[PDB]
């Protein structure tokens, strides 16, 4: 039962900074290390900076000593990893992990975010028919399309549905991108229950929800 | 920085054992490079598989173990699964951070479930008509997707994805079949046809 979740896709302008935050759940927060590696466009994992949350001991590496500052706060299990002045150059996925020593570390990990150095989404609810709803299981879907750039984080019931959730892999239409989502649930649930897809573009400040009606 | 290495790629099979070296560029690895071994999954998916060198972590297949062979650190996977298909990577310490290996990837039969979704009222009302056929449950993960009109082939407005392995260790892919509100009443029906692995599979959906 443990977890480190991180925050959400980050875009920005090159020159400005972002605030990533890695959030953690089934152990000693404080008595524990936090790592955070960094994975470029196809170049192997990175070590940026750690830092041990009950004793504010943030220890860094030659190259990011300068534009990574890392904080603490014990008081809510999260830990921030901040970079300043961004390049094309910092464009990659931020993960983090923790450790104990190094003979025991980096075990658990987060799913990791992805910072990218704009168009929003049009959501359309996708009703079963005779090809979707289909006995005992009747599956929703939903379609994001003609947004950018990626990712779009979709969602159903903000989360609850987490089984049978199944998001395809978008498509590039020139310069943008469509994708689909689907849910499957038992055909006594839907229309009986509520059923709304949450799409999420963070690079457009863009959130919709979308109840999925017959 | 200390350059460490692996191998490219491994095709592997069920129930054999697999051996993963780490050859570091700064010379004999040993156990102050505390070897640590990371698993990768699609979607940046990591997970500790060995650490200190040899330390299996919570939760791993006894099939995994690391050892110091030689001058190198390795990873063996004594009794190989479907699911142990992934990207390995090794990790050494170099004083005060961790130097990782670009990965070793190592590789390890379904029909596809065909779901078709017609145009939704809104998009309609924008005189657009999108026809979604979602691809589900297959492997090996290479599908031709073909779209009919009333029976008839279809080539232009048609967008289909790359596989994408899913966690139950099986492809998924999409079709889109991009329409105008008149074409999409003007006709029949609509079929998403499928060919995997010798079979074909098709549905259909009609505008009436
Ligand atoms: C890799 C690690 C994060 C990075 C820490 C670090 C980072 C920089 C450095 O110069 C030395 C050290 C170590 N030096 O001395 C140890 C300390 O005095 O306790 C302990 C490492 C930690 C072990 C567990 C965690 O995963």
């Amino acid at each position: 039962e443990v977890q480190l979740q991180q925050s959400g896709a980050e875009l920005a302008r090159p020159g400005a900074s972002v605030k990533l935050s890695c959030r953690t759940s089934g152990y000693s927060f404080t008595t524990y290390w936090m790592q955070w590696v960094r994975q470029r466009p196809g170049q192997g994992l990175e070590w940026i900076a750690a830092i041990y949350p009950g004793d504010d001991d943030a220890r860094y590496t030659q190259k990011f000593k300068g534009k990574a500052t890392l904080t603490a706060d014990r008081s809510s299990s999260i830990v921030y990893l901040q970079l300043n002045s961004l390049t094309s150059e910092d464009s990659a996925v931020y993960s983090c992990s923790r450790g104990r020593s190094l003979y025991y570390t980096m075990d658990y990990w987060g799913q990791g975010t992805s910072v990218t150095v704009t168009t929003p989404p049009s959501v359309y609810p996708l009703a079963p028919g005779s090809a979707a709803q289909t006995n005992s299981m009747v599956t929703l879907g939903c379609l994001v399309k003609g947004y950018f750039p990626e990712p779009v984080t979709v969602s159903w019931n903000t989360g609850s549905l987490s089984s049978g959730v199944h998001t395809f892999p978008a498509v590039l239409q020139s310069d943008l991108y469509t994708l689909s989502s689907s849910v499957t649930v038992p055909s006594s649930t839907w229309p009986s229950e509520t059923v709304t897809c949450n799409v999420a573009h963070p690079a457009s400040s863009t959130k919709v929800d979308k109840k999925i009606v017959p | 920085q200390a350059v460490v290495t692996q191998e490219s790629a491994l095709t592997t099979s069920p129930g054999e054992t697999v051996t993963l070296t780490c050859r570091s560029s700064s010379g004999a690895i040993t156990t102050s490079h505390y070897a640590n071994w990371i698993q990768e999954k699609p979607d940046h998916l990591f997970t500790g598989l060995i650490s200190g060198t040899n330390n299996r972590a919570p939760g791993v297949p006894a099939r995994f173990s690391g050892s110091l062979i030689g001058d190198k650190a390795a990873l063996t996977i004594t009794g190989a699964q479907t699911e142990d298909e992934a990207i390995y990577i090794c990790a050494l310490w170099f004083s005060n951070q961790f130097i990782f290996g670009s990965g070793t990837k190592v590789t390890v039969k379904s029909s596809p479930s065909v779901t078709l979704f017609p145009p939704s009222s809104e998009e309609l009302e924008t005189n657009k008509a999108t026809l979604v056929c979602t691809i589900t449950d297959f492997y090996p993960g290479v599908v031709t997707v073909d779209w009919k009109v009333d029976g008839t082939p279809v080539t232009q407005g048609m967008e289909t994805t790359q596989p994408s392995k899913q966690s139950n260790n099986k492809y998924m892919a999409s079709s889109y079949l991009t329409l105008t509100a008149r074409a999409w009443e003007r006709h029949s029906s609509y079929s998403c046809q499928v060919t995997h692995e010798g079979h074909t599979v098709e549905k259909s959906l009609s505008a009436a």
